[PDB]
């Protein structure tokens, strides 16, 4: 058998890479963590360094508060018994306030207040982390793509628990923090709105989700098939096209009639995925606020 | 008809069957024995779908729908109008998919690249064959397979899912959904990365793979590497499909009850099975 | 209703995105040409995009695409039929002439630079702090060809510094001269290194580099292209 380049045959290690500097505040960067021989066979072996910063910490803190706040509640339902906790870990749940309380923060802790507490922490955690992925790129002088593509995910997240519950009149329409319970919520959201398979955005969402999985398979497999010509070095293959990007382009032209460029394929990649939560966000926002049943709508449009 | 850098690549050879007989192109499309093979299987199949359109009495795409034999026919053949067409079309679809794959192989041999593409395609080929071939044959009737209709096949999904309650509970389905969601997050990133590098703020210079690796170490404390993210992408994908095919081969064969009840094996563990409190 | 307005506005948006994406992918290769090299009559529905300029780091100038397309090299091929679409045959040694699976591109004759302007790929003997930290160490192992005959030995591993990764194996030949084999085309085994693409007698053919401490984009392409063409062209010996 020939070599497939899935796992490296020989690892090589040198001095820990402190990374580029540019306008980064080197006082916030931690110290290079260890080297993993494990991860080495697959990707880079170097863990760290990581950049902390004020925003990094605010987020990381909110993040644990959100995680602990839920857990305090799970232990509560487990009667502080370690065996129960482990046994029903999947069934516990932090439900939102009841319908009565509407959009107020008045609800008692034991019936949705604790949910509001948590969500607050999660609301801070997320956005702050967004800010972070924007500032880190600015420090390095790179484009804001990662920050923008992250917004797309924030979009759906925002609709599901904030935007939609506000437009409905109650925090009771948001998602509960629980493994099995948030699955149950999903199933209900479909039934109540007349089967989401009739929602055209949901239909499109699935298109891209499947598409993203098609595309990476394609892109991945491709770059590995011409790695033997230095394909993974995309950026320099952008500025100076090599035999790698040509054969790559030609395999797909000959196959399905058309192809991409070493820079273009990424523009496809970035959108294909971004649209998943883009269309999905819309689809969920128009559910219950404008369209009560997607089957009925599906009959008249 | 050619790309500015194409000619030098259009050389003879590489075919698996038929030497130089079909070794030629038509516009951008490369042909090859298998180029032909799928045209045959594709057209014949289309014809049959069109013929099953007249037997149903409609030409609307959103209504056409080729259904399989009824559970009464077992794994035998059936009359064209009552599942016999679906069975031949299925033979034709598989003939096209397979051929297409093999066609990509001959295109690789000519370009001297690796067989990663047609290898990754074989994974979708597998998913499909699980639904229309392996699951039915193990259950005992072509009827458990899905119909070829734009919406009718969505129903099949919806009906097949709710047969076992909330399908969400199938454990392999949960594993497969993870890989899908991940694989998208991943593709979203890898594409934004390579672009935020080649397209830096206005005026500045193209960044280097060094700034990429940097950028992520600062963000999450780790960078898989340009050869790694492409291995990962290829892996999150094929896996999400592997687990998907798996989550269905076990549904209706080794397990046919509500999926949500399968989770009792965990809660009914001697150690805590009786301890009071909690949810159970 | 609002929903109907939403989905339509979307399919409109989606068609403009498909338009945008497709043209972006036409920066290279276009405009198309006939087999004779002259511009083709039909270029498709999509137009060429407006030129964009990349300012390459380390004062290496700029790149504008789309731009004037030229192979900047000779193509030793000839037509095999009187009409379009048929294979073009190599008039010489496909391997030596650089055609088909052995094709290479005339990339800049400069080596790729890391973030700080230092050569990306260096032999390991001149790479400070780098060593083999896992797996078998190829260095010192005899290299075999697809014909099961020994063609040389490994005398060093060329590495990619910024990404810490093995990219080439410097091999010494019977005549004391070295060549580079792409890591990706060799199978490092316990007691040897097997190269399936080429046969013994073809190793001497592999294009050589001008400096002994660096490889230039061009040179990489020639080497990789040569080793890969062996797959199809060596075959009579493999
Ligand atoms: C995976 C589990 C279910 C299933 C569940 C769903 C669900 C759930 C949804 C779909 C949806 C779709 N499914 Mg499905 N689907 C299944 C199996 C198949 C098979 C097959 C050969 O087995 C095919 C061809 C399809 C095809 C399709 C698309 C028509 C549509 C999604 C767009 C998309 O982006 O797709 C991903 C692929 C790409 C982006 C690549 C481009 C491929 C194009 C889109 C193919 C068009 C085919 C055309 C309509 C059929 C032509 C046949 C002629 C004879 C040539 N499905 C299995 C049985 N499918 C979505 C929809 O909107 O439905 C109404 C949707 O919500
Ligand atoms: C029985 C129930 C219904 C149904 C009900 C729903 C409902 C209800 C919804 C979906 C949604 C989706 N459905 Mg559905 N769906 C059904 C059947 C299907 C089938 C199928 C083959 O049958 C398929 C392929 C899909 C596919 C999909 C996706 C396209 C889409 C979600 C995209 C996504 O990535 O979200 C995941 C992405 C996010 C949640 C993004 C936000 C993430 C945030 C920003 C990150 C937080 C991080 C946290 C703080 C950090 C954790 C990490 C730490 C290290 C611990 N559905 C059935 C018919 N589906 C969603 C949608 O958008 O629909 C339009 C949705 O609301
Ligand atoms: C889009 C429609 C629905 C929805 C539908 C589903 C469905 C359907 C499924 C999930 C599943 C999952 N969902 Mg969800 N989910 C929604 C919204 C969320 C919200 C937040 C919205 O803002 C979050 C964070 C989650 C998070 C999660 C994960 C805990 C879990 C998937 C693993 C994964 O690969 O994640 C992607 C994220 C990463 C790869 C990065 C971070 C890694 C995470 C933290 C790993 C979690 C591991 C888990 C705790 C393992 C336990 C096993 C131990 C042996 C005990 N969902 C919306 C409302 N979700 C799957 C599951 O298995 O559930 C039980 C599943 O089948
Ligand atoms: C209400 C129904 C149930 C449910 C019931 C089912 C059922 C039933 C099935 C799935 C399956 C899947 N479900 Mg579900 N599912 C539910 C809810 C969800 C949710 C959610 C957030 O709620 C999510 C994310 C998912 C996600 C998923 C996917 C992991 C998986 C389908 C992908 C796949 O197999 O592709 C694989 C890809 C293929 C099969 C296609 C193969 C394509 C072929 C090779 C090529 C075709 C080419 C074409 C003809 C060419 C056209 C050419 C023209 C020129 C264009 N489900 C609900 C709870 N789900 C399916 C699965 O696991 O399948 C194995 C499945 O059978
Ligand atoms: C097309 C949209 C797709 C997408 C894109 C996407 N996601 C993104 C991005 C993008 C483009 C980012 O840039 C951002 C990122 O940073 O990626 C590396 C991110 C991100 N996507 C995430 C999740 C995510 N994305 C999802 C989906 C998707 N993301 C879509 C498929 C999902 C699903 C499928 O539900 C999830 C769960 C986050 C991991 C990450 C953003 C991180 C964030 O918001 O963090 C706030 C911080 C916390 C909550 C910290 C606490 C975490 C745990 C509760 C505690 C345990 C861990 C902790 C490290 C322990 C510390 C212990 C101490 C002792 C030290
Ligand atoms: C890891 C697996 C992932 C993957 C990979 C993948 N797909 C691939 C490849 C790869 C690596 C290709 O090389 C190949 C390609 O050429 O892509 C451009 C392809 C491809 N993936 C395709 C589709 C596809 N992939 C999907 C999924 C996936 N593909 C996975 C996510 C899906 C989903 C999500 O359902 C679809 C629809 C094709 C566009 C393309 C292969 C094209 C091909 O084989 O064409 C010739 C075939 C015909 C002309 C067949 C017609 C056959 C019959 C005569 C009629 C139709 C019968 C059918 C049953 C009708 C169904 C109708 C539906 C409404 C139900
Ligand atoms: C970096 O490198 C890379 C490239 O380039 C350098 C690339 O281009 C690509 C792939 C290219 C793209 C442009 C990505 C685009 C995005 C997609 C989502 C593509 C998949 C979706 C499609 C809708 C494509 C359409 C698919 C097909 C199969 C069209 C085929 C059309 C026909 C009419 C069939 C022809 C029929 C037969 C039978 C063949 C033989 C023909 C005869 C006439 C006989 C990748 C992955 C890559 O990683
Ligand atoms: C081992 O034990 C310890 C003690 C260490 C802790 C263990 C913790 C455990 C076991 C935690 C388990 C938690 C789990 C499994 C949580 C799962 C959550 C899931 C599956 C889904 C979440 C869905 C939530 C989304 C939809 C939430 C969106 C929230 C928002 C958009 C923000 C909402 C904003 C509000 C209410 C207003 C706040 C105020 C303003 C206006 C700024
Ligand atoms: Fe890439």
């Amino acid at each position: 058998a020939e070599y497939q380049n899935i796992f490296s045959q020989v690892q090589v290690r040198g001095p820990a890479d402190l990374g580029m500097t540019e306008d980064v505040n080197l006082a916030n960067r931690s110290g290079v963590g260890p080297f993993s021989t494990l991860l080495g066979w697959f990707g880079n072996a170097q863990l760290g360094p990581i950049y902390l910063g004020s925003l990094g910490v605010l987020s990381l803190f909110s993040g644990l508060m959100w995680f602990f706040t839920i857990g305090i509640w799970f232990w509560y339902q487990a009667g502080w018994n370690p065996a129960v906790f482990l046994r029903d870990l999947f069934f516990f749940s932090l439900e939102p306030p009841a319908p009565e309380y509407g959009l107020s923060f008045a609800a008692p802790l034991k019936e949705g207040g604790l949910w509001l507490i948590a969500s607050f922490f999660m609301f801070v955690a997320v956005w702050s982390w967004w800010g972070r992925t924007y500032l880190r790129a600015q420090a390095l002088g790179m484009g804001k793509h990662t920050a923008w593509a992250f917004l797309s995910a924030i979009w759906l997240w925002m609709v599901l628990g904030f935007i939609r519950p506000i437009l409905m009149g109650s925090w009771s329409e948001a998602v509960p923090y629980g493994i099995f319970s948030h699955l149950d919520w999903t199933n209900n959201f479909s039934l109540v709105h007349g089967n989401l398979f009739y929602n055209p955005f949901h239909g499109l969402s699935i298109a891209f989700l499947y598409g993203s999985a098609l595309l990476f398979a394609m892109h991945g497999a491709t770059i590995l098939a011409v790695s033997r010509f230095g394909g993974e070095r995309e950026l320099e293959q952008i500025a100076d096209r090599g035999t790698a990007a040509e054969r790559a382009a030609l395999f797909w032209r000959w196959t399905m009639g058309f192809n991409a460029t070493m820079e273009g394929i990424h523009r496809w990649a970035i959108w294909m995925a971004v649209l998943v939560t883009l269309t999905g966000g819309i689809g969920i926002l128009l559910s219950g606020t404008v369209v009560d049943n997607w089957y009925v709508w599906g009959q008249n449009h | 008809a050619l790309l500015s850098f194409e000619r030098k690549y259009r050389v003879p050879g590489g075919t698996l069957v038929g030497g130089n007989l079909f070794d030629f192109w038509v516009g951008p499309f490369y042909v090859g024995f298998f180029g032909v093979a799928t045209f045959f299987f594709a057209a014949l199949g289309i014809i049959l779908i069109a013929w099953s359109a007249v037997l149903q009495g409609t030409w609307n795409p959103q209504l056409i729908s080729v259904y399989p034999p009824a559970l009464e026919y077992g794994l035998g053949g059936a009359p064209l109008a009552k599942g016999g067409l679906w069975q031949i079309i299925t033979i034709c679809a598989t003939g096209a998919f397979v051929s297409w794959a093999l066609r990509e192989v001959e295109i690789c041999r000519k370009l001297g690249i690796g067989y990663h593409i047609p290898f990754a395609f074989a994974f979708a080929i597998l998913a499909y064959l699980t639904l229309v071939l392996f699951r039915p044959v193990m259950m005992g009737a072509w009827g458990y397979a899905f119909p070829y209709g734009i919406w009718t096949h969505l129903d099949w999904v919806s009906n097949t899912g709710y047969t076992y309650g909330n399908f969400h509970y199938n454990p392999a389905h949960m594993i497969a959904i993870s890989f899908f969601f991940t694989n998208a997050l991943a593709l979203a990133l890898h594409g934004a990365l390579v672009l935020s590098a080649a397209n830096p703020e206005k005026g500045k210079l193209m960044r280097t793979p060094d700034h990429e690796d940097t950028f992520f170490r600062d963000l999450v404390g780790y960078s898989i590497g340009t050869l790694g993210i492409h291995r990962l992408g290829l892996l999150l994908s094929l896996s999400a499909v592997f687990f998907s095919a798996l989550c269905m081969i076990i549904t209706g064969t080794i397990w046919f009850d509500q999926w949500v009840d399968w989770w009792q094996w965990w809660v009914k563990l001697p150690w805590w099975a009786n301890i009071p409190g909690g949810i159970n | 209703d609002l929903a109907s307005l939403a989905i339509y506005s979307f399919w409109i948006f989606l068609a403009g995105l498909i338009y945008y994406l497709q043209t972006e992918n036409m920066r290279e290769g276009y405009p198309l040409e006939n087999e004779d090299g002259t511009p083709a009559a039909n270029q498709g529905p999509f137009p060429l995009p407006k030129p964009k300029t990349f300012i390459l780091p380390h004062g290496r100038g700029t790149l504008t695409v789309p731009g004037p397309e030229s192979e900047d090299r000779p193509i030793a091929l000839a037509r095999t039929a009187v009409s379009e679409g048929f294979p073009h045959a190599p008039t010489g040694d496909p391997m030596k002439d650089g055609v088909g699976p052995a094709s290479w591109v005339a990339r800049r004759d400069l080596p790729e630079l890391d973030g700080h302007g230092h050569n990306k790929i260096k032999p390991m003997k001149a790479a400070a702090g780098f060593h083999v930290s896992a797996g078998k160490n190829p260095i010192g192992l005899p290299v075999r060809g697809c014909d099961l005959e020994i063609a040389g030995k490994v005398v060093d591993i060329w590495v990619d510094i910024p990404e810490q990764m093995a990219r080439f194996l410097e091999v010494e030949l019977k005549d004391g001269s070295t060549r580079l084999l792409p890591m990706q085309m060799v199978k490092v085994q316990s007691n040897r290194v097997h190269v399936n693409a080429l046969s013994s007698d073809l190793f001497a053919g592999i294009p050589t580099i001008k400096s002994p401490t660096e490889v230039t984009l061009l040179e990489e392409d020639k080497i990789c292209g040569y080793v890969a063409g062996g797959l199809m062209y060596a075959a009579p010996k493999r």
